[PDB]
């Protein structure tokens, strides 16, 4: 999994060049800094930090939005997916592990994680046992609590802690609360099975992509805009909102005839844009924090291209 | 199922010769089956896919053209009884049939040119893959390999690579790469010419066009004027297949169209600038070929001194002139290039050369009003501007109000 | 126009039977607009609906226009005054290809006699009654007129010559009201009853009456100071029957309703025409139809209020039918919001698919409740009917806000009262269309057919569990009865928390001493009480109660197997509704048990029952709990969605695999997302014996078997289709089973998730195999002559990796499996090789040279090392070879540069 600090970047504003590389000893992390080399070409360079130590392998990544930057030191707590079926959640400094991470309570394989940051750590967690963990830790050690429902990428609303999102395998898409428990729930294509359903840049939509390319958009300060559209090919890795624009979504894919991947840029109102297009299979993208590179992790190596 | 295929096979050989017994064998069909859009049309289409690639998998050029006749055949007796859609495409396996007829009239093609390094090609291409038969046979592949084109071409890449290693590159090794990337442009235009009258291929053309252009650094002017048609000719068929696949998916899911547009844009920068250092009568033919990538055609008429080729590209165009200030402001000859990109803040001399005595007084104002960190610089340009104003020969108000 | 839409005006269902080679061949037919006909008979698996459009509809007297042969198919109908012929292959030809086409003449309307307004109408029509079926018809007219048309064939196909013959006579009391027909001894013998009450036996050769037989049924009688004058008339109906040899007859005896039972036994002499050895029963009058059979007589009866009863009276001097029918019970007034199924239209949804009797009366509705827009039936499929159904409902329910949000409140009643609305509207449009017609038994199946209008349905008697959920040496009946109306009290929300909590118990359950703790959150008081002084004043309890459910695990006999349409349905049905009724028993069972053992979480009230006071009941809880989730499996399993059609013989024979329009059309058996049960039905009279029989041991059997039955059914539905509700049913099922994790491990990589399935295999990897999953491993285990717990299934994921492309993982598993070596054996160098191999391939770091110059210093493998070196050198590595050779030892690079030095190929 490839996943960039987009909160750590907004709600915060430190350690927004951190890009995290879960594979199958542990966790790498990453610098993106502006050189010089070309202005027209890609002004975005990416440099190796350093590479932190674990054992298992990682299915997913999410960081928090208590990471800093303080000199050489760099403190870090991003929530990753053990391969025991569980869903850690350490915190460590730099390269060394300073904190461990005791997950324990998923019954079935995870299938999507998420992190907030309100009064400790919240995490939310999505597995295939129709079940939705909601760990907090708070200042009295930690309060674990589980839901009846089924999930399969969960994801909290940008600036609002007290709402969140989960995205059922069926084509449920609920909104519950930390209060009020469930409040809304909305159903996409069912005929298919469903991806995501993220919401965008402006906290206020929520776009919701299935696996058989049935995208569906629902935003709230549009006076209730629902829209629909289809993409070119079948988005295996569901699809990443842009940072800025929130009618813009980037879905990648991959023909095994031809041998080659390309990821479409779908846009509402626009035509069939796809800037990326690599002979290889993709297993991961995410975009960037300024709307313009996107970091795309492959099966062996990492491209970070400029549109 | 296996007894959908069996009995739909079994109605196309008697169509040739009756019409009545074809015609009852569809009708019911039709209301047998469950007629869904959803599940029960991928059926027919499965079928149909198996059918029409079993006919191309059946005296080498007869054999190849017997079921290039016949496969013509059939797709007129399922278009007069129908089988009204039935489209199964979506990824890797009515474009099912296109990319038939294509494949068996690329095969046909390289079938009528076989000479001693093509037969070693093939050869090397099919012990790759599996194993051949020793009973005689010796060809060794034709119904195994029309059906799969891909392989072929994709294959025949490695074994020109394997022999230019130990050819010290001299003279007569460069007609060998020459030979194959010939063979290579003939069929490509077979499968672009019938279609008018209706990852792994992509990457065999980057290499080549990258192999090509190292080979003519050290060769004749005739031999590296022959080389360069056919990568042109190869681009201008990638770009035109990039165009069709692009523009036939839109509307709905637009990141998809987004992320294509910078991949296909991003292809045709890096083409023209391994060009750009050999003959410039190709930018005019990649321009004819595909209208996009205006960058390229900016250059190419800015770095030499061929002044009418920017307004012959412009008058020609549609909002060309617009693209083509956006391009000067952002990046004989030379003066012409600085007074095209003299747009923004060093903006008037060039418009007291193309005659605007008011702009360039506007300019200037707004340039002293910009500046605040010289005085002699501030005092300058309002002396250039009330200059300006002076020499313009506007309205008496105006001019007092200046 | 919604309630004129469908409905029928009669129902006529034919099915002959041949006496040479038992020839079966049933068809349905309904009426109605148009003349629609189906195939459902009990042998032909792929069917196809027929519909034939009219001129008229079907304008005829009542209940006539309609009559239909022997040979298939042979039908002959009447409307606006024109008697049509169709004559085509609706068996074996065209009912049985899915072919629309048709090259011969199949209709034929032809008129013999004047049939008109002011000339004679006919009344009943009935072209059986003559000898040639196919082609002699006999009429009866309302004037007394008996008329015929036998339409012999020639040498072309399609023209006939009708012979007009008819025998009217001259006043109006000599009209037939039913005609009967029947073969005795390849004879027609045609017994008609006139209006002046005079049974007239006529004769297909003669054409005339050869027997007359009178009957005393008109004077006025008086019953307790009351003079009614018997002149009932019924419209059409049927008032004479047949079965084999005899025909019957029964009068309905003004408002009396005794009845009759005049069997007549029409023996073929020269010395008894007629001879009735039979008075009057005590059953009820048949107001719709009679169908006899020997001995049995099936009686249909109709009220006004659109309401049935069906009654069998079985002549056997022991017992007869006994059944009770059920009227309608409402069930969709009651609000439930709690887990499990969230939203608000998806459990509407599944509470109204859950029923399966309304199929049009949906469709009216959604059409009527989306105005500006009323098209015809442009619907086809039922896949995207749902959606539409849900697109239609959501926009029509407009959302209140308030300040900057949206009222939840009001949006759930909105949507409650649309749900409300949505039932009562499907269950007003559903009583005045559903309600019984007539009756037609079959000789070939001998089964009690039903034929209602709209909805074809069956008789069947009552079962075990049918009789014990009615609440109607000798005990264990009192306690099940109090345990099942205790759980019938229960509210929709403990019932729902109920299923969540059985459903997650599949593969990590925790059967203890936790369902008191749980269900007791209902708020019960003096309940508890009342069952403990039941409880502990009883002796043997467990063992009687083991012993009750070990005389129900159910058993067949004599097995067989069908292979149809509508009978597999109704076979998926039944065996449906026997497992939901086997799920409430288990649930009403678990919840006795909870209530009776509560214990109370104290040691002095647990005590009492774990003293050695009872036998337990672990074993008893274990196959409970077993056959409760195969109950709750099977009611999750709809009744669609079956595998294959290969009709062999007894026993062998399977159901049809589509029989339906489209893969979206939901006819039959095409949807597969939420189904997978008729699979099970198909690979395991004939809805009583033998296929529920066998459907029923299969699931009540547990260790008999030896393995579960959820799991085949899974592995057997995943050969064919249903690649959607895979992933859904083998996340819910045990992990007990050996293939259900390769079922997972399938599905997952069928689906696209990768690392499911690597994860599932890697777990399952130290055991055994899955056929093809693993023989390649299980052979590489054992060609090492000993069994590796970790490093086989790491060395095959190597070659794996190697064999496909990849460099990197191929050399992580390689180094993995050299580390993690436990076996400590002589066969560690094919390990030590493929590691070998993958850094000659891989590279990168200085770490290849490591291996080649181990490798080759313990045996004499320099193979190996000369393809590294080689590789080494080929791999643009001229400034590291040279000095990763020096740190290895002097002879292997002695031996390496005589074996590089050795090139008879000089190239560049």
């Amino acid at each position: 999994y490839v996943h960039v600090v987009e909160f750590n970047p907004f709600e915060n504003g430190d350690s927004g060049n951190l890009i995290a590389y879960g594979g199958n000893n542990y966790v790498v992390i990453g610098t993106c800094t502006f050189q010089e080399e070309e202005a027209d070409v890609e002004g975005i360079q990416y440099k190796t930090l350093r590479t932190f130590h674990h054992g298992v392998r990682v299915d997913g990544i999410a960081w928090s939005p208590e990471t800093r930057l303080d000199s050489l030191p760099p403190v870090i707590k991003f929530c990753t997916s053990a391969a025991d079926m569980k869903i850690r959640l350490f915190t460590s400094d730099l390269q060394d592990k300073n904190e461990y991470k005791v997950l324990e309570g998923h019954t079935d394989f995870i299938n999507g994680l998420v992190f907030d940051p309100k009064e400790g750590q919240e995490i939310a967690s999505v597995s295939d046992d129709h079940t939705c963990r909601i760990w907090n830790l708070e200042g009295v050690q930690t309060a674990h609590f589980v839901l009846h429902s089924p999930g399969m990428s969960v994801c909290w609303h940008p600036e609002e802690t007290f709402k969140l999102m989960v995205a059922e395998k069926n084509g449920t898409i609920r909104f519950y609360d930390l209060l009020a428990q469930q409040a809304i729930l909305s159903l996409e294509s069912e005929q298919v099975p469903l991806m995501s359903a993220h919401w965008c840049l402006k906290n206020t939509f929520k776009v919701g992509a299935v696996a058989g390319n049935d995208w569906l958009i629902w935003d709230i300060t549009r006076s209730s805009y629902p829209q629909n559209k289809r993409p070119v090919h079948m988005d295996r890795a569901c699809l990443f909102r842009w940072s800025t624009i929130s009618e813009n979504l980037f879905a990648t894919t991959g023909y095994p005839g031809k041998m080659a991947s390309q990821f479409q840029i779908h846009h509402l109102g626009h035509p069939q844009p796809i800037l990326m297009g690599s002979v290889a299979v993709g297993s991961g993208l995410s975009w960037h924090r300024t709307l313009p590179l996107c970091v795309i992790g492959g099966d062996h190596k990492l491209l970070f291209w400029v549109t | 199922k296996i007894k959908l295929l069996k009995a739909a096979f079994l109605q196309y050989c008697r169509k040739d010769l009756g019409h009545a017994q074809m015609v009852v064998d569809e009708l019911f069909s039709s209301h047998s089956d469950l007629d869904s859009d959803s599940e029960l049309d991928r059926a027919v289409t499965q079928i149909s896919v198996d059918l029409m690639d079993d006919y191309p998998a059946s005296i080498i050029l007869h054999q190849l053209e017997d079921k290039m006749k016949a496969h013509s055949f059939l797709m007129d007796f399922i278009h007069q009884v129908g089988l009204f859609g039935r489209l199964g495409s979506f990824p890797v396996r009515l474009l099912l049939c296109e990319h038939a007829e294509k494949l068996s009239a690329a095969i046909v093609l390289k079938n009528h040119h076989s000479r001693l390094s093509d037969l070693v090609n093939t050869a090397i291409l099919i012990a790759l893959n599996k194993r051949e038969y020793e009973i005689p046979s010796n060809l060794t592949p034709a119904d195994v390999f029309f059906r799969e084109v891909s392989q072929v071409d994709t294959i025949c890449e490695c074994l020109l690579e394997h022999e230019e290693q130990v050819l010290r590159d001299s003279i007569e090794w460069a007609e060998v790469v020459i030979n194959v990337n010939n063979i290579l442009k003939d069929m490509l235009q077979a499968a672009s010419h019938y279609r008018q009258n209706r990852r792994t291929v992509i990457i065999r053309q980057h290499e080549i066009v990258l192999k090509v252009a190292y080979p003519q650094a050290d060769s004749n002017l005739r031999n590296i004027v022959t080389e360069q048609l056919v990568a042109l000719i190869d681009c201008f068929l990638d770009g035109y297949v990039s165009q069709l696949k692009s523009v036939d998916k839109s509307s709905n899911r637009e990141r998809y169209d987004n992320l294509e547009m910078e991949y296909l844009q991003k292809r045709s920068d890096l083409l023209s600038p391994l060009l750009s250092l050999g003959q410039y009568l190709w930018a005019a033919s990649l321009a004819e070929k595909y209208c996009d990538f205006d960058i390229l055609v900016q250059m190419c008429e800015q770095t030499d001194n061929q002044s009418r080729l920017q307004r012959y590209m412009t008058q020609f165009a549609d909002q060309n002139f617009s693209d083509f200030l956006f391009r000067w402001y952002l990046e004989q000859h030379g003066q012409l290039a600085n007074f095209l990109q003299a747009h923004e803040h060093l903006s008037w001399l060039h418009e007291i050369n193309s005659q605007e005595l008011e702009k360039a007084h506007a300019t200037l104002l707004g340039l002293a009003n910009m500046e605040t960190r010289y005085f002699a610089k501030k005092k300058t340009l309002l002396g250039l501007s009330k200059l300006a104003a002076l020499a313009s020969d506007f309205s008496e108000d105006m001019l007092q109000e200046k | 126009k919604y309630s004129e839409s469908a409905g029928g005006f009669y129902y006529v269902e034919s099915g002959k039977l041949f006496s040479v080679t038992r020839n079966r061949f049933i068809h349905w037919k309904t009426s109605g607009d148009t003349l629609e006909l189906m195939e459902e008979s009990l042998d032909n698996l792929l069917n196809n609906a027929i519909r034939l459009k009219f001129q008229n509809c079907s304008v005829l007297p009542g209940g006539v226009y309609v009559s239909e042969t022997q040979n298939r198919v042979i039908i002959l109908m009447l409307t606006n005054q024109t008697v049509h012929r169709l004559l085509l292959p609706h068996p074996s030809r065209m009912y049985r290809s899915e072919l629309v086409v048709d090259f011969t003449d199949p209709c034929n309307y032809q008129l013999i006699p004047a049939v008109p307004g002011i000339s004679p109408n006919s009344t009943a029509s009935t072209a059986w009654l003559s000898s040639d079926g196919e082609a002699l018809f006999a009429l009866p007219c309302a004037s007394g007129g008996i008329f015929v048309l036998k339409l012999p064939p020639y040498d072309i196909p399609g023209m006939v010559s009708v012979v007009e013959l008819k025998r009217g006579d001259q006043s109006p009391s000599d009209r037939p009201l039913s005609l009967a027909v029947h073969c005795v001894e390849h004879d027609a013998f045609i017994f008609a009853l006139c209006q002046d009450h005079k049974l007239r036996m006529w004769s297909y050769k003669e054409q005339m009456c050869l027997m007359v037989a009178d009957m005393l049924e008109y004077v006025p009688v008086k019953k307790d100071l009351r003079l009614t004058a018997g002149t009932g008339h019924k419209l059409r109906l049927a008032y004479s029957p047949t079965m084999g040899l005899y025909l019957g007859i029964y009068m309905h005896a003004p408002k009396r309703g005794q009845f009759c039972i005049f069997q007549l036994v029409s023996t073929e002499s020269n010395r008894y025409s007629l001879d009735h050895i039979s008075s009057l029963f005590t059953s009820q009058e048949t107001l719709i139809d009679f169908a006899l059979t020997s001995t049995d007589i099936w009686a249909l009866w109709h009220d006004a209020e659109n309401q049935t009863v069906v009654k069998y009276i079985n002549f056997e001097h022991n017992v007869a039918g006994q059944w009770n029918p059920v009227f309608m019970q409402p069930l969709p007034e009651e609000e439930i919001v709690i887990r499990d199924d969230q939203d608000p239209r998806e459990m509407y949804l599944q509470s109204l698919f859950t029923p399966g009797q309304f199929t049009n009366e949906a469709l009216c509705k959604a059409l009527q409740i989306f105005c500006r827009g009323t098209e015809r039936n442009l619907d086809l499929s039922w896949s995207e009917l749902k959606k539409e159904v849900t697109l239609a409902v959501e926009n029509e329910l407009q959302g209140s806000v308030t300040e900057y949000e949206f009222s939840q409140e009001e949006f759930r009643n909105l949507q409650q009262e649309f749900w409300c609305k949505f039932y009562a509207c499907c269950l007003q449009y559903q009583e005045a269309l559903s309600h019984p017609l007539a009756l037609h038994l079959n000789p070939h199946t001998n089964m009690v057919c039903l034929l209602k209008k709209g909805y074809l349905s069956f008789l069947i008697p009552s079962s075990l569990v049918d009789h014990l959920y009615l609440l109607p040496a000798r005990d264990v009946i009192c306690l099940i009865k109090c345990l099942r109306l205790i759980e019938e009290s229960v509210t929709v929300d403990m019932s729902v928390i109920m299923e969540m909590s059985c459903y997650n118990l599949q593969s990590p359950e925790k059967a203890a001493e936790q369902i008191l703790e749980d269900m007791i959150t209902i708020d019960v008081e003096n309940v508890m009480e009342d069952i403990c002084s039941k409880l502990q004043e009883i002796r043997n309890p467990i063992h009687a109660i083991g012993l009750l459910i070990r005389e129900m695990n159910i058993r067949m006999n004599l097995t067989q197997l069908y292979g149809s349409n509508t009978a597999g349905y109704i076979v998926c049905r039944g065996v449906h509704k026997i497992a939901s009724t086997r799920f409430l028993i288990c649930r009403d069972l678990l919840i006795l048990q909870q209530l009776l053992m509560r214990l109370g979480d104290a040691v002095i009230w647990g005590t009492g029952q774990l003293f050695q006071a009872q036998q337990d009941l672990l074993h008893r809880t274990a196959p409970l709990l077993l056959s409760y989730y195969l109950i709750k499996w099977g009611s999750e399993c709809l009744a669609t969605d079956v595998p294959l059609d290969t009709l062999e013989s007894n026993l062998q024979h399977l159901s049809v695999l589509e029989l339906t329009d489209s893969g979206a059309l939901m006819a039959n058996r095409f949807v597969s997302s939420p189904q997978t049960i008729v699979e099970l039905f198909f690979q395991e009279k004939p809805e009583m014996i033998t296929a529920i029989t066998s459907y029923l041991l299969q699931l009540l059997w547990p260790s008999n078997p030896g393995c579960l039955f959820l799991e085949c059914l899974m592995g057997n539905c995943q050969y064919v289709q249903l690649q959607d509700y895979i992933q859904l049913l083998h996340p819910w099922c045990q992990v007990n089973v050996g293939s259900c994790r390769f079922m997972l491990g399938r599905c997952y990589l069928v689906t696209g998730e990768g690392q499911k399935a690597l994860e599932c295999f890697c777990q399952a990897a130290s055991e055994v195999g899955k056929e093809e999953f693993l023989d390649r491993l299980i052979r590489s285990e054992d060609g090492e002559i000993v069994s590796t717990p970790r490093l086989q299934y790491y060395d095959k994921v190597l070659r794996l990796l190697d064999v496909i492309g990849l460099p990197e993982l191929v050399i992580q598993l390689a180094t993995s499996a050299i580390t993690e070596a436990g076996d400590d054996w002589k066969s560690q160098a094919t390990l030590r090789t493929c590691i070998f191999k993958h850094h000659l391939d891989l590279g990168h770091n200085s770490q290849a040279y490591e291996a080649l110059t181990q490798i080759p210093d313990s045996s004499r493998q320099l193979d190996c090392l000369r393809q590294l070196v080689v590789v080494l050198c080929e791999r643009s590595q001229l400034q590291d070879l040279v000095e990763f050779p020096y740190v290895n030892l002097h002879n292997e690079v002695v031996g390496i540069i005589e074996s590089r030095a050795r090139a008879v190929d000089l190239m560049t």
